RNA sequence: UUUUAAGAACUAGAUACUAACACAAAUAGUAAAU
């Protein structure tokens, strides 16, 4: 009972029912002509019909252009049928889910079983006393349809299910997850800048532990406000979702809770946004975020999640004040938007702007406060409220690139006990890129 | 809730022959339409995007960096110095 | 029906005075001003439709229709009008586009947005619908003031 | 909640506030920080009175000791010459219940009072006008003005609140007793009902350091900005440094007296004067670390020119030693 | 000399975690008492009992 | 009738204790392991 309760969560069951059937809401939402389809009319599904097994009801009513010939009910792969027994216009699907077991792993007997009984029963809700059943064993991934038949559907179903059972992601969510539990997995770059909108989520600043006095003597753990850091590398408007420690009040270990509230924020942000401002990808260095993100990213098959293949330096976000100045002032959690690049889109493209930016983050990662002084050594040219980095001239930006660059190389050779003079180019470019 | 207007990539061409959508990272790669060049141009694939518009330029300047460096500035490393080189 | 009067008055402009955003007495007036300003933005987008995402215009108008009617009738809750007005106020300031987006983020999170240059709310479905389109008005404005 | 205030004396106003050109008294209020090597007093000059109940508190005046101001538990506040002069300037009235604490405007024109009636008032020191009243359910304990501008009020209900509400500070558990600023603007030390100190940067909620090892009802900061002095209930004085290492030091300690209270240091840091329940002032040689003098004056709380100190206490009289 | 500080310190504590914990708890109680008192004392200096 | 703290400043780290904080990611007070 433990391992299962993992395997399904955030109502992964219900979500499965939506992904499958709703995705059919599309596929046969748009097939009007060839089957003589007026319109695709489905009943808004009460949230519990997915996991309630008492009794079922007609799902998606097909209301024909003209008229339809209902043969005697057969299976999807029960073949030879004379349609003209009846005629209807309105129809429906019954599409159902069950996790089978070594006694009953044969659906069809279940398909026609449930189908028949339901259809011939009162409580079962039907707009037409004709229809179709499509079941699935999640356990052995099987599926079927025992319906009445007017012509043309059969292969539409067949092939369409080939797709579904091989695609509609929720299933791929299981087959990932089941393999988690089982621990079976069969053995044996610059594109960041392409047109579609690419976002950076990095969560190391989300839950910040803070060490404090233990009544007697011990080391006390706590936390102080975080926020979720996301940006597109291109157009430089920062999305900070403020994390106000109130959030964590009473509950649990906040590792899991961190990851799940990060996911739920990122999702909510996405949903709320318009189709034009939505991303086509998401890129995160922390892979502990995979599952929470994904599981809340079932809802948008359009978007495609992609991890890092490569070593990355995003944890220094807070050490550059003004944003952190904002983090420490928040009375109640909220979004704030910012500007990443100061103004780097005039004198450059965002391209080497980002190269310099990563390098800045780096020398902020290794030696830190030396870099902070390097920046603000001469404050005698002053940063506006809108900028973050010290405003410069060409030369200043330039040489500071050189110097900040120099740190990790030198400190490197010294500190990691392998020489800087014996280096090969490609490892230099490596640490520089990562 | 899902926007019903914009099709999931994998439904674009149903036949299992079409092109492979690997549901983990949700990325079509080859394009879904390999048969009929659509009368009106139609998703042309993911790969059809990657070269386009803002990354080529980068590829060029980086070529100029390699070959210049044998001919000492570094694209990723010091950008603007090189950059204004490639300008000149 | 004073709301039927304010909507017919040609003495009200689209300009938002930030000092009125949280006023209880000025609620009916500010509500109409927000209605008038949104129409004005949709008007300029219309006038240059071919130049800025013409395929998103119709959907944006439809999502904003119910909000506009409410603004015209002064049916928005206090906290909601306050947040919307704040976003629109900053939007009227070219060099304050970032403060508008920041305010927008609060509103979308369910928090009250107060003028930044100068606690909580609840969000519904149809309400979530117009809050999303507001972001489109912001992106259009940034493009408009940038391309002329 | 109504309002009624009165004016003391017909002196009125070149056109000057009473507070303003002390100038006249022997010496100079503008005065350099160290008057000279310091002295301890034997002779008491003024009764003051007016109050029929022991003064809650006594303060002086922003800049130099031009005026003196007292808090009465009869719901009254009075201003005084502070030069031993008979006249008490203008009376203030407007609290329901006994006034617990006060603070002055760094510039010196505004004045703040906190009382057990759950209200806090901002006053015009030149008219006695109740300028503004600040709400909140909790009774408000010690309140300070920012040395440059927000109110900082310590509450019985854990929190400390900055007011224009700007910033709440929830970290403290139990009542808050006193708030100082170790370095102006940047940091302050709050001492709380829970036996701990919380140090913070300004306007930022989280606390920089936590110190706990009986209680600290009153804490004061040296004129050099180098030491802190708390009158722990446990009958001792604990010395702390405002400079960076907030570590209490063994070398300086004071236990010649038994006990809320004020501890003050003679300008030039030569002496420390504690006021205690028994009513005897304890004067210690800060440098040599020894009770140098002691008085049994009063039949005592706050103790504040090198020629004198001013005390108050539960007999309701302000005395000058 | 540091190990000798260690042992030399060790021998001289006879109790165990519990007793020491008590010593603390009790003293904390005493401070609570004294505090509550001087509360009442200063309230008496305002006359309200 | 009581009473003497050698006083002040500077500085560094070294041994310790600790902390559900951080290295396809997960453990607790009936039982533990070639
Ligand atoms: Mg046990």
């Amino acid at each position: 009972k433990i391992s299962l309760i993992q395997i399904f969560r955030a109502h992964l069951w219900q979500k499965i029912h939506e992904s499958i059937v709703f995705d059919i809401c599309q596929i046969l939402d748009g097939e009007l002509d060839v089957l003589q389809i007026e319109s695709v009319t489905k009943e808004t599904v009460h949230p519990r019909k997915s996991y309630k097994m008492n009794s079922s009801a007609a799902d998606i009513t097909m209301e024909s252009v003209h008229e339809w010939e209902v043969s005697k009910p057969s299976l999807l792969h029960e073949t030879n049928d004379s349609f003209k027994g009846l005629i209807t216009n309105k129809m429906w699907f019954d599409v159902q889910l069950r996790y089978g077991d070594y006694d009953s792993h044969d659906i069809s007997r279940y398909v026609r079983a449930k189908f028949l009984d339901y259809t011939t029963d009162n409580v079962s809700m039907y707009p037409s006393p004709t229809g179709v059943m499509i079941g699935i064993d999640l356990a052995y991934n099987m599926y079927d349809a025992y319906g009445n038949w007017f012509n043309g559907l059969k292969p539409l179903i067949q092939n369409s299910m080939r797709t579904i059972m091989k695609a509609n992601p929720a299933l791929y969510v299981l087959r990932e997850r089941i393999r988690k539990g089982l621990q079976i997995y069969q053995s044996s770059y610059a594109e960041l800048f392409n047109n579609d909108i690419k976002l950076f989520v990095d969560d190391t600043n989300v839950y910040r532990v803070t060490v404090h006095k233990t009544f007697e003597g011990n080391v006390a753990t706590k936390a102080i406000n975080g926020c979720i850091f996301t940006l597109n590398p291109k157009t430089g408007h920062l999305f900070l979702k403020i994390i106000h420690t109130s959030v964590w009040a009473g509950q649990k270990r906040l590792s899991q809770l961190a990851k799940w509230k990060t996911a739920e924020e990122v999702s909510a942000l996405v949903r709320s946004l318009p189709k034009e401002e939505q991303p086509k990808q998401i890129i995160v260095t922390r892979k502990a975020m995979l599952d929470p993100l994904e599981v809340h990213m079932l809802d948008f098959p359009n978007i495609a999640i992609r991890p890092t293949e490569l070593r990355l330096p995003f944890s220094a976000a807070m050490s550059i004040d003004k944003l952190s100045d904002v983090v420490m002032k928040a009375t109640e959690p909220q979004m704030v938007l910012f500007n990443i690049y100061d103004d780097w889109l005039d004198r450059i493209s965002s391209y080497t702007a980002f190269s310099r930016l990563t390098l800045l983050l780096r020398a902020l990662k290794t030696n830190e406060e030396s870099a902070k002084m390097i920046l603000l050594s001469d404050p005698t040219i002053t940063i506006k409220s809108y900028h973050l980095w010290p405003s410069f001239t060409d030369e200043q930006w330039i040489t500071i690139e050189s110097q900040m660059r120099d740190l990790i190389l030198t400190e490197y050779g010294r500190k990691y006990n392998v020489n800087i003079s014996a280096l090969t180019q490609t490892e230099i470019k490596d640490i520089i890129l990562g | 809730t899902r926007l019903r207007e914009d099709k999931a990539a994998y439904l674009n061409d149903i036949n299992s022959t079409e092109s492979n959508y690997d549901p983990k990272s949700r990325l079509y790669k080859t394009e879904t339409l390999g048969a009929v060049d659509e009368k009106s141009k139609m998703l042309t694939g993911e790969g059809l995007k990657l070269n386009e518009l803002n990354q080529f330029a980068r590829s060029h300047a980086k070529e100029m960096g390699i070959r210049d460096e044998i001919e000492q500035h570094v694209l990723v490393a010091n950008p603007t110095k090189y950059e204004y080189l490639k300008k000149k | 029906r004073i709301q039927e009067a304010i909507a017919q008055d040609k003495t009200i402009s689209v300009i938002i005075d930030p000092s009125q955003i949280g006023s209880t007495e000025g609620k009916p007036l500010l509500s109409m001003k927000c209605n008038l300003y949104i129409h004005e933005i949709l008007s300029r987008w219309k006038a240059s439709l071919e130049a800025y995402h013409p395929e998103l215009f119709l959907d944006t108008k439809k999502a904003l229709f119910p909000l506009l009617l409410q603004l015209r009738r002064n049916q928005l809750a206090p906290d909601l009008l306050i947040s919307l007005a704040t976003v629109l106020y900053h939007l009227q300031q070219p060099k304050e586009i970032n403060l508008a987006v920041q305010s927008y983020m609060k509103l979308s999170i369910g928090n009250v947005a107060w003028p930044i240059g100068v606690a909580n709310i609840m969000i519904d479905e149809r309400t979530r619908l117009w809050i999303t389109s507001i972001k489109r008005l912001i992106t259009f404005e940034e493009w408009y003031t940038s391309n002329h | 909640s109504e309002q009624i205030e009165v004016e003391e004396v017909s002196h009125f106003y070149q056109g000057r506030g009473y507070l303003y050109p002390p100038n006249d008294v022997d010496v100079d209020l503008r005065e350099e920080r160290i008057s000279f090597r310091c002295y301890l007093p034997k002779k008491v000059i003024r009764n003051y009175p007016g109050h029929p109940e022991g003064t809650t508190a006594l303060k002086f005046l922003p800049k130099t000791g031009h005026l003196i101001l007292s808090g009465g538990n009869d719901h009254t506040i009075k201003i005084w010459d502070f030069y031993h002069d008979y006249e008490c300037l203008r009376d203030f009235q407007g609290h329901n219940k006994p006034i617990k604490a006060l603070r002055f405007t760094e510039d010196c024109q505004s004045f703040l009072s906190s009382s057990f009636d759950r209200s806090v008032k901002i006053w015009d020191t030149e008219t006695g006008k109740v300028k503004t009243r600040l709400h909140l359910n909790s009774t408000p304990a010690d309140v300070e003005s920012r040395p440059t501008h927000e109110f900082i009020v310590g509450l019985s209900n854990s929190k400390i609140l900055h007011y224009d509400l700007v910033q709440t500070y929830d970290h403290h558990l139990s009542s808050i007793l006193a708030l100082k600023y170790f370095p102006d603007g940047s940091k302050f030390i709050s001492s709380s009902e829970d036996k701990t100190v919380r140090i913070w940067e300004n306007q930022i909620n989280v606390p920089i350091k936590q110190i706990s090892d009986h209680s600290m009802p009153f804490l004061n900061v040296h004129p050099s900005q180098n030491y802190f002095c708390a009158q722990s209930m446990d009958n001792r004085i604990y010395s702390f440094s405002l400079k960076p290492k907030y570590k209490r030091h063994p070398k300086k300690i004071f236990k010649g007296h038994s006990s809320g209270i004020s501890l003050a240091f003679s300008g030039d840091g030569r002496y420390i004067c504690s006021g205690d329940s028994k009513s005897r002032l304890f004067t210690w040689d800060w440098n040599t670390s020894r009770l140098l003098n002691n008085i049994k004056i009063p039949g005592p709380i706050t103790q504040v020119e090198t020629s004198k100190v001013i005390c108050s206490g539960a007999a309701g009289k302000i005395y000058v030693c | 000399k540091e190990m000798l500080a260690e042992a030399r310190a060790r021998l001289l504590n006879t109790q165990g975690k519990k007793a020491t914990r008590k010593i603390r708890e009790r003293m904390l109680e005493e401070s609570k008492r004294i505090a509550e008192l001087q509360k009442r004392r200063e309230l008496k200096q305002a006359g309200i009992n």
